[PDB]
């Protein structure tokens, strides 16, 4: 997981196939987009877009 | 009320409304509720003028009508056409003779054209008025029964000092 | 070490076998601390004699009447629980009630042999009807608290004996309650109401004080461990 | 964390406070997946604010998309696809907790899915298009934080979920004995924990700051800040969890924040809890507390406030900040400093001075009694007027900062401003009676009492029980999870070893290979919706080991024999002991007392002005006139409405008479009714009063 | 009866008050005229002026004047005559 | 009494503590007075502790729905920030110590405190005006207590046990005292049955009839077969009270209570509220009420109920496919299947739990709770309801013991959100109606003593049935209770039972239906004739005190309170705005 | 008949700091009390020492930090109340703590002068950088039961003195069980077992002894009655 993780034993039975994403993401990406970062075009052209603005 | 007399609707009003509050639970003793009817039966609708001046069909407090009916007139109680009415809770309240107290929940600049054109004075009983008069109010300890009450000490234990 | 001041005990006298002490002002917390235990040692500390059991005369397997007596052998028993009996024997005595005749019989008309004392002699015990007849034999003898019935489930060599809750402490009933005071602009303090009942034998000063001593003995074992150590002490009271 | 990321339905363009009742409030079949439906403010923003879920991400068109598993041939499979809830109407989504073979195909043939209209139906295997990532799907950060969620009731879930974020940070943090996965990656993500950026050997250690050598030679440097205010008043700050040579790795976590303990969230702390009625102390919610919290600063904090005050130019001069004050003793300002300010470190109780401040006053014109006053003493006039900044009332504790701003200096003051003084005051405030204390499931009460350890019950290896909650209260508000809390907490705090050398028992047949022995102190997970069923927890319960003297403490049934701390008598029947996570909230005492005696008043209608702790005063409504009335109570409400309220003539007398000891005298006429007869005669009405 | 001690201001009992006048009203009004009476009784004028006798039951030691009135009503020592 | 923090009381009695301080000559004058008193000197707290003694102070709680929230309390000074609040006038308040604040007022003239010390006082307000009633009576942990000190179990320690041949009986006590020695000594339960020989405690009029029929009198002996539990509770009534011999439960403690007031002055009523509290708190701690996961039983017969009521409703569904039914009355259907399902799974649960489970002794005993809460925590949850406001035909099988899957968590989630949302809502109509009632009845108030009227109205206190045996009328204790006699009670058994102007109590009702009488005439306010509000002999006993009704009461304002505070309790119009008009659906 | 054999004590050690007691015979119902009695006594009313104030050198408050020290004011605070001493006299006495350089420091580098003893000098305290230096004074006195910090508005203490919370109870844990025990010709008399660990400052039966010697004291009221 992280590299800290103190030791805690986990009660769950299924598994998980996704990692929990960045719960900061709502606030950042928007502003990313409205600067156009550099960072936010190569995530915009990857994902399938063209020349993005 | 049209059928029977107006003690009848008030019974019939009084077992309504306690049938309603004791089917969910909830117990009120009767003497309120016939305390709150009372307020609906206190007017008098009055057709024509026979031995008074009010207008038809105009809702005139019942001593009033009965005082105006007995005493003024002088062939003796020569009947004035005039029956009870059932007027409800609104209306009661709306058709007091203070107002003062009219004014608290009805349109004021109509009340105070109304009171100054006629007029007319409001008596201070009843509580609405006296707390903005900033009078104690004519009931408990604040009526003249109890107000005016004077103490002093016994002549037997005045003299025992 | 010592402690804020001194506490001090009062004593009213609600009636003539019955009185309410009052211990304060206590360090705070200590008056809980007092109270269970001086109830306790008021309850089940204090020496005394009372019937540990009784046989009636004519009657050995229905024990439910008594020919001659208007009264169930129940009611008998309950009545000579509460006789009162003051005895420096430290082994069983027997002790004889014998009547003929209608009428009432009490307690008076026992007839302890040496050694042995009866309070309250206006106690009433039976009435007999027409040619009724109570002959009855008690067993005295000493000891602490309230024992309860010693069977003869053992023992049934001995016919008709029958057994009965013994109150050998004179103390009978005992009650305490803790209350907040305030001394020394703090409401901390403990104030403790203890309101004890107790026999004819003896008034409730002498049985509180006996309380006490025993008390102050029995923690004098802890106090032997190591002396001259460092313990709050609470000082004389005029000097 | 939950501030961030918040959906608010109000605001320019958006619906009114007062508008659209039991409409747009409710919770439609679409927020699963998409906004929790189970935390939400209570307030008057009730169902129009929310909180974005935990797996959800805005599609940059602006529409809330959730990740779910794609299904074919009724085989899970590792291809999810973000859908919107449009896109979700058109296909049909399984639970996350549906059995599925190793392979990954279906197990059963029924499998309960949700339709296009947003209801729960069995299909069959074949139907299902797409599945749940996990079960928490639908929760948010907050609520994915209350461990046993799904035995609690909506309501009681919703109080605890926003309870938990209105918990005051401790002076020492404690991670929980039990709880869910999110206590760490919340730690992380809410940005209060320091993190090293890369790779390296940490170089040195301090209480302000800590420099980490990367494996390229690059260093790196962090500022600790310290003993930092709050925006609510709080203390925030770090203290560094590393030593020197240490290996540190990216995204490892080197200092943690104010509720942070190794990385986990710390909110509040594991107390020994007793489930039994106390002699009426814990009645109506009420709570019993040890003397060892407040002994042991268990439930201790730190609150910091900031005093400001101004010094600016005036039309009869310049106001200026001095260290002498006219008419006052030099006892009063022994701690000011040279400049007028009191000095760092020095201890303030009600009506210090903070800092030295006088006004141009102007005209004196004394009165002949002033007049001769001052000429036995001798004191001549001052032209100046002592304001000098006060500590408010009810507040006390030790300056820790002090920060000042000057035009002298070019600083960016307002116009007209000369100076601008700050003064920091801190304060250790402890657990007190009346203070608020709740759980994570809804259990809230105020602190009864604060009982003395040897009163407490305490269990027979002599350990006092530090809480006790009343049993009535817990069945009723239907929050039954609670009891599971406390009761595996015992069980992770002395540790368990099942049976498992002659083979698995049928109830731990489900536990997980990891989780069949631990050790005592041990912290364990119970995820929402997937933690410790209740049979796990009932036969680990059985296996506790034993303490120091080699006896266990609980039975299999999850209670304790506990000895009365008052008689001493053991109690009559075993009751449920237990460790409780219970945090401490900021609706504390100090902030929620008031009272008048006489104080400031209105301007305009002359009456006590309120809205304020220091000398606001009480609102006296219509239904309480009703209920004085209906008493009889005539004088009471006379002199309640007159004499204490815009009665200018009759409240100087009332005081002179209460002052001098002579009887009250009858109230006059109130101001409302002067002032409403002079507006009505304003009307060009003849109104009149006769007798 | 053979109720227990009152305490607090509870001492005397109301139901015995109440006996000795018409209403509660009634009472109340009387107990205050009373304490109004001892009041002025206290601070009357330095000149010693009599329009109001003092307290005719032994007053504690910093009683208020109206619990004095109150023991005095329930001593049978003051009467009223009603405004009706 | 009531608690106050310290500085709250310094704060609130400032002026009258810098008058003593000046009397006392810790202070010159006035100024230095204020000075000390601001800066909390130690000379401070020695005048206040003194004048605030015997100085009412009124406690309120908004709303003030009736005339009890604002209520006088005698103050003490305590060291902390909140106020102490007796248990017993929560319910007259409607607080509960998890938040809720009070406001404190002062009385400053001679009036003033008169009134609050007399009128209002907490001590003289134990009946509710609405109905008489009592208000501060045992709740929650007190009713626990008391229940569980009187409840009789067999098989005890220490048991009764009938004297046979060579076996005279054995459990037999002289006195009290000799019980309580050998319950200390564990030989003894509390709630195990016993004979005992009482001395001080009335016995019942029956047992007095048949052993002292010449009238009981104190020290005279009888043989109670009672536990000792009973004996220590009935020690807590005054002495003259008979004894009871009878488990406490809720309603028979309001019982107890109610006759305690009807006969005995209000103090010894209080006294007695006092006392119960104490003993039902002691009794409490120590009763072995608890909370586990081993005490929440599940019945082992839901898993047959929800099985057969789900090929019900499958075979429900296959009626609908068969196009026999239409998609409303499939869903009335399914949940009506549901709902008796909901029943069965309840009373199996009820006949399930041993009579000594905490869960269901707290509901039992009247201290709190209800079985459908019960139901709900160990047996199945049930329908639930959508945001339209109709029952979801698929309910939650699954108990929140076992815990709720994260569907029909979603799904229940709406009620909770639906329910939260009405709450505050709910409460503008009944605010609205009581506004309504107290401008109506502002000004109605009883003026005179007798309006020397010969009217009034019929009321039936019982009826003959089928059997000719009398059965009380259920409407008679809010009907002919607290009424004045119109006319005298002559119309049967040949003599008079109680004449004009007698006020219709308990004991008079009951001598009533002992003389085979029904029908009676009683004044009523409806039928009086005074000239202005109405009198005291028509509007009868004030439901508060319990005697007949003061000259000046106001009655309207009472009446207008009473009416209005449960409006809250009543079945409403619905709220939503969507839909189709509710009036329809009466 | 009333059993003559009076109640005796023994003792037996378990470790270096805890020691159970039996005291036997007792009568019926009598084990429960005596063992709260002598419980509460041992946990309110046993005097010792502790640290009552303390003075850094570079600190005007606790609020703050020390240069190069890993902890702040606060923290080694919060340690130093672990701290467990042992004091002759009832005066206030000073003890010295100094150290520079890298490197932990413990209780046991405190300087503690003649009539003063530290019991457990592994006690962490701080830890230390190349540029740290710790130089803090401590004040020791004696007393019972746990008293709150001594604000300097009242104490008359000049800036720079940070007073500490004070627990002066040198007893840790105690308890007690009741079993019976058989003399002539009975088998239901209690026979009390109470086990007392006690903080390393005093022995376990020294505690005993003084809440011995306090009950002595105060139950000799009722034997005042002559
Ligand atoms: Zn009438």
């Amino acid at each position: 997981s992280v590299p800290g993780a103190p030791n805690r034993v986990s009660f769950a039975k299924l598994r998980e196939p996704l990692e929990v994403p960045g719960l900061l993401d709502v606030q950042t990406d928007s502003f990313e987009w409205l600067v156009g970062s550099d960072r936010w075009r190569q995530a915009a052209i990857d994902r399938g877009e063209e020349n993005p603005v | 009320l049209r059928v029977q007399g107006p003690r009848e609707v008030q019974i019939h009003l009084v077992k309504e409304v306690q049938e309603v509050y004791r089917a969910q639970g909830v117990s009120i003793h009767d003497k309120h509720i016939e305390v709150i009817v009372r307020q609906m039966l206190r007017r008098v609708t009055i057709i024509d003028s026979g031995s008074t001046e009010f207008l038809p069909g105009s809702l005139t407090e019942r001593a009033e009508f009965e005082a105006e009916n007995r005493r003024v007139v002088a062939e003796g109680g020569e009947p004035a056409a005039g029956r009870p009415v059932l007027m409800g809770i609104t209306k009661a309240s709306l058709a007091t003779d203070s107002w003062l107290s009219a004014a608290s929940f009805q349109e004021t600049t109509r009340v105070l054209t109304d009171a100054a054109i006629n007029c007319r004075s409001d008596k201070l009983n009843g509580l609405k008025e006296n707390v903005i008069i900033g009078k104690l109010i004519p009931a408990g300890t604040g009526i003249s029964r109890y107000r005016n009450i004077q103490v002093q000490p016994t002549e037997e234990a005045r003299a025992a000092a | 070490m010592l402690i804020s001041q001194r506490p001090t005990l009062s004593e009213e006298t609600v009636a003539e076998n019955r009185s309410r002490f009052v211990i304060e002002p206590l360090e705070p917390g200590f008056g809980y601390t007092l109270g269970n235990s001086l109830r306790r040692t008021l309850l089940s500390s204090i020496p005394g004699a009372a019937v540990t059991s009784i046989r009636i005369d004519g009657v050995l397997h229905e024990f439910t009447t008594v020919p001659g007596v208007k009264e169930d052998v129940t009611d008998i028993i309950l009545n000579l629980k509460g006789l009162v009996v003051s005895s420096d024997d430290d082994e069983p005595v027997t002790m004889y009630l014998r009547k003929q005749g209608p009428g009432v019989v009490t307690a008076g008309d026992i007839v302890p042999p040496a050694g042995v004392t009866v309070h309250n002699p206006d106690m009433h015990i039976a009435t007999l009807n027409d040619k009724g007849k109570l002959e009855v034999e008690l067993v005295v003898e000493r000891g602490r608290g309230y024992v309860p019935a010693v069977q003869n489930k053992a023992s049934g060599a001995e016919i008709g004996r029958i057994p009965v809750d013994s109150i050998y402490s004179p103390v009978l009933k005992v009650t305490y309650k803790v209350e907040a005071t305030r001394v020394e602009q703090r409401t901390d303090f403990d104030k403790l109401i203890i309101d004890v009942e107790t026999k004819n034998s003896i008034s409730p000063r002498d049985a509180l004080a006996s309380a006490g001593g025993t008390l102050v003995e029995l923690f004098g074992l802890a106090r032997e461990l190591n002396a001259d150590s460092e313990h709050i002490e609470i000082g004389p009271s005029p000097a | 964390l939950t501030h961030k990321r918040r959906l608010s339905a109000l605001g320019p363009g958006g619906l009114s406070r007062e508008r659209a009742g039991l409409e747009v409030r409710d919770v439609h079949p679409s927020h699963y997946g998409r906004m929790c439906p189970i935390e939400t403010p209570e307030g008057p923003n009730i169902g129009l604010i929310g909180s974005l879920s935990v797996y959800a991400r805005v599609n940059p068109f602006g529409f809330i998309e959730t990740p779910y598993r794609k299904v074919e041939n009724g085989v899970v499979t590792d291809q999810i696809d973000y859908l919107t809830a449009d896109e979700e109407d058109r296909h049909v989504v399984a639970q996350a907790n549906s059995p599925t073979d190793e392979n990954g195909r279906f197990t059963e043939d029924r499998v309960m899915v949700r339709k296009k209209g947003g209801e729960v139906e069995f299909v069959s295997a074949d139907q299902v298009d797409y599945m749940d990532v996990s079960p928490r799907q639908m929760v948010s950060v907050a609520t994915a934080m209350i461990p046993f969620l799904e035995h609690d009731d909506a309501n009681r879930a919703l109080m605890g979920a926003n309870m938990q974020r209105q918990a005051v940070p401790l002076v020492r943090s404690e991670a929980p004995l039990v709880g869910t996965g999110m206590e760490l990656r919340a730690a992380i993500d809410a940005g209060d924990v320091v993190v090293a950026d890369k790779t390296g050997v940490i170089e040195e250690v301090s209480a302000d700051y800590i420099t980490v050598m990367a494996d390229d030679g690059t260093r790196q440097s962090y500022r600790l800040r310290k003993f930092a205010r709050s925006n609510h008043g709080t203390c925030a700050n770090q203290r560094p969890i590393v030593d020197a040579g240490q290996r540190v790795e990216a995204g490892q976590v080197i200092a943690d924040g104010p509720c942070t303990q190794n990385g986990e969230m710390a909110l509040g702390k594991n107390l020994l809890v007793a489930i039994m009625p106390w002699e009426g102390h814990n009645y109506e919610d009420a709570i019993i507390l040890s003397n060892r919290l407040v002994e042991e600063d268990v439930l201790t904090s730190i609150h910091i406030e900031e005093h400001e005050i101004d010094a600016r130019d005036t039309k009869l001069g310049a106001e200026e900040i001095t260290r002498d004050i006219p008419n006052v003793s030099d006892e009063v300002l022994a701690d000011l400093d040279e400049r007028g300010i009191v000095r760092i470190g020095a201890e303030v109780r009600d009506g210090d001075i903070l800092v030295g401040k006088v006004t141009p006053k102007g005209e004196t014109e004394l009165t002949p009694e002033e007049r001769l006053l001052r000429a036995i003493f001798g004191e001549k006039a001052r032209e100046v007027r002592d304001t000098s900044l006060k500590v408010p009332h009810g507040e006390s504790g030790k300056v820790i900062g002090i920060r000042v701003f000057s035009r002298e200096d070019d600083d960016e003051l307002p116009a007209g401003v000369n100076e601008l003084v700050r003064v920091y005051v801190a304060q250790k405030r402890k657990i007190s009676d009346g203070d608020k204390l709740a759980g994570r499931h809804g259990n809230k009460g105020v602190i009864g009492k604060i009982l003395p350890v040897e009163d407490m019950p305490f269990l027979p290896d002599g350990t006092p029980v530090d809480i006790i909650l009343n049993t009535h209260g817990v069945p009723r508000r239907m929050n039954i999870g609670q009891i599971l809390e406390t009761h595996l907490g015992w069980v992770a705090k002395a540790g368990w070893n099942i049976d498992v050398a002659a083979g698995v028992p049928d109830w731990a047949s489900k536990l997980p290979e990891e989780l069949y022995s631990a050790p005592a102190d041990s912290t364990v997970a119970t995820p929402v919706f997937d933690g410790a069923q209740e049979g796990e927890l009932a036969g680990l319960l059985g296996s506790t080991l034993p303490n120091r003297d080699g006896e266990v403490m609980v039975d299999a049934d999850g209670k304790s024999t506990l000895f009365d701390g008052r008689s001493g008598e053991p109690f009559p029947y075993p009751v449920t002991v237990g460790y409780m996570y219970i945090l401490k909230l900021h609706h504390l005492v100090d902030d929620k007392i008031h009272a008048r005696s006489t104080g400031p008043y209105s301007m305009i209608t002359q009456q006590p002005l309120g809205g304020k702790a220091q000398f606001g005063g009480q609102r006296f409504g219509e239904m309480e006139c009703w209920a004085m009335q209906a008493y009889g109570a005539a004088y009471t409400l006379q002199e309640l409405l007159t004499i204490k309220s815009d009665d200018t003539v009759g409240r100087v007398k009332v005081y002179e008479a209460i002052v001098k000891g002579e009887n009250i005298p009858e109230p006059g006429i109130p101001e409302s009714f002067k002032v409403l007869l002079k507006e009505l005669q304003s009307l060009c009405l003849n109104v009149e009063v006769l007798s | 009866s053979a109720y227990d001690t009152p305490l607090g201001i509870t001492n005397p009992p109301i139901d015995e008050l109440l006996s000795r006048a018409s209403s509660k009203y009634a009472l109340v009004i009387y107990a205050a005229k009373r304490a109004r009476q001892i009041n002025d009784y206290y601070n009357q004028l330095g000149d010693g002026i009599l329009e109001y006798v003092g307290p005719l039951v032994e007053p504690g030691l910093q009683e208020k004047p109206l619990s004095i009135a109150l023991r005095e009503i329930h001593g049978d020592l003051l009467e009223h005559t009603e405004g009706e | 009494q009531c608690g106050l923090p310290k500085l709250m009381a310094l704060e609130l009695f400032k002026p009258f503590v810098m008058k003593r301080l000046v009397d006392l000559n810790h202070a010159q004058n006035i100024k230095s007075a204020k000075r000390m008193v601001e800066r909390q000197r130690p000379q401070v707290w020695d005048v206040l502790e003194e004048v605030i003694a015997e100085h009412p102070v009124l406690l309120n709680r908004a709303p003030t729905l009736h005339r009890l929230g604002i209520q006088a309390f005698e103050p003490q000074l305590v060291e902390g920030k909140a106020i102490q609040l007796h248990p017993l006038v929560c319910e007259a308040f409607n607080a509960d110590f998890d938040g809720d604040q009070m406001a404190v007022h002062l009385p400053l003239s001679a009036e003033a405190q008169a009134e609050a010390r007399i009128l209002m006082l907490s001590s003289n307000n134990i009946l509710s005006p609405a109905s008489g009633k009592p208000l501060a009576m045992p709740r929650l942990d007190m009713v626990t207590g008391l229940y569980y000190l009187t409840t009789l179990v067999e098989g005890a320690t220490g048991e009764y046990q009938a004297a046979t041949k060579d076996a005279p009986e054995q459990g037999v006590y002289s006195s009290p005292a000799e019980a309580i020695m050998a319950m200390d000594r564990g030989a003894l339960s509390v709630r195990a049955k016993i004979k005992v020989r009482l001395t001080e405690l009335r016995p019942p009029t029956d047992l007095e009839a048949q052993l002292f029929e010449n009238g009981w009198k104190p020290g005279d002996a009888w043989t109670a077969e009672t536990t000792l539990g009973r004996v220590m509770f009935n020690e807590l009534l005054p002495k003259s009270y008979p004894f009871v011999n009878e488990q406490m439960h809720k309603k028979v403690q309001a019982r107890i209570i109610n006759d305690l007031a009807e006969r005995f002055p209000m103090i010894v009523v209080a006294q007695t509220v006092d006392k119960l509290k104490d003993a039902g708190f002691y009794w409490a701690t120590r009763s072995g009420v608890t909370v586990s996961m081993a005490d929440v039983l599940v019945p082992p017969q839901k898993q047959e109920i929800l099985e057969r009521h789900e090929a019900e409703a499958d075979a429900i569904e296959r009626k609908y496919q068969r196009g026999a039914l239409n998609h409303t009355e499939r869903n009335e259907s399914l949940v009506k299947i549901w709902q008796d399902a909901t029943e069965e799974v309840g009373k199996a649960l009820e006949e399930f739990y041993p009579a000594d489970n905490p869960i269901i002794t707290i509901v039992k005993s009247g201290a709190t709770g209800n079985l459908t809460q019960t139901r709900t925590l160990a047996g199945m949850k049930g329908l639930v309801t959508n945001p339209k406001g109709e029952f979801i035909p698929r309910p939650i099988k699954s108990s929140f013991r076992e815990g709720l899957t994260v569907l029909e968590y979603f799904i229940n989630t709406h009620g909770a959100r639906k329910g939260l949302a009405d709450t505050a809502l709910r409460t503008a109509d009944s605010g609205y109606l009581t506004r309504r009632l107290v401008d109506v009845s502002q000004d109605v108030i009883v003026r005179e003593h007798d309006c020397e009227t010969e009217r009034g109205i019929n009321v039936t206190l019982a009826e003959r049935g089928p059997d000719g045996t009398l059965i009380r009328d259920a409407h008679v204790e809010t009907s002919a209770f607290a009424r004045t006699l119109a006319t005298d009670a002559v119309d049967a058994n040949g003599n008079v039972i109680i004449e004009r102007g007698h006020d219709l109590g308990d004991p008079a009702i009951d001598a009533l239906l002992a003389a085979g009488i029904t029908t009676v005439k009683v004044r009523s306010v409806l039928t009086c004739t005074s000239a202005t509000g109405v009198c005291a002999m028509c509007y009868g006993r004030s439901m508060a005190t319990g005697k007949l009704v003061d000259i000046g009461e106001a009655v309207g304002i009472v009446a207008a309170q009473s009416i209005g505070e449960p409006g809250t309790q009543l079945t409403m119009r619905t709220f939503h705005q969507g839909g189709v008009t509710g009036g329809a659906d009466i």
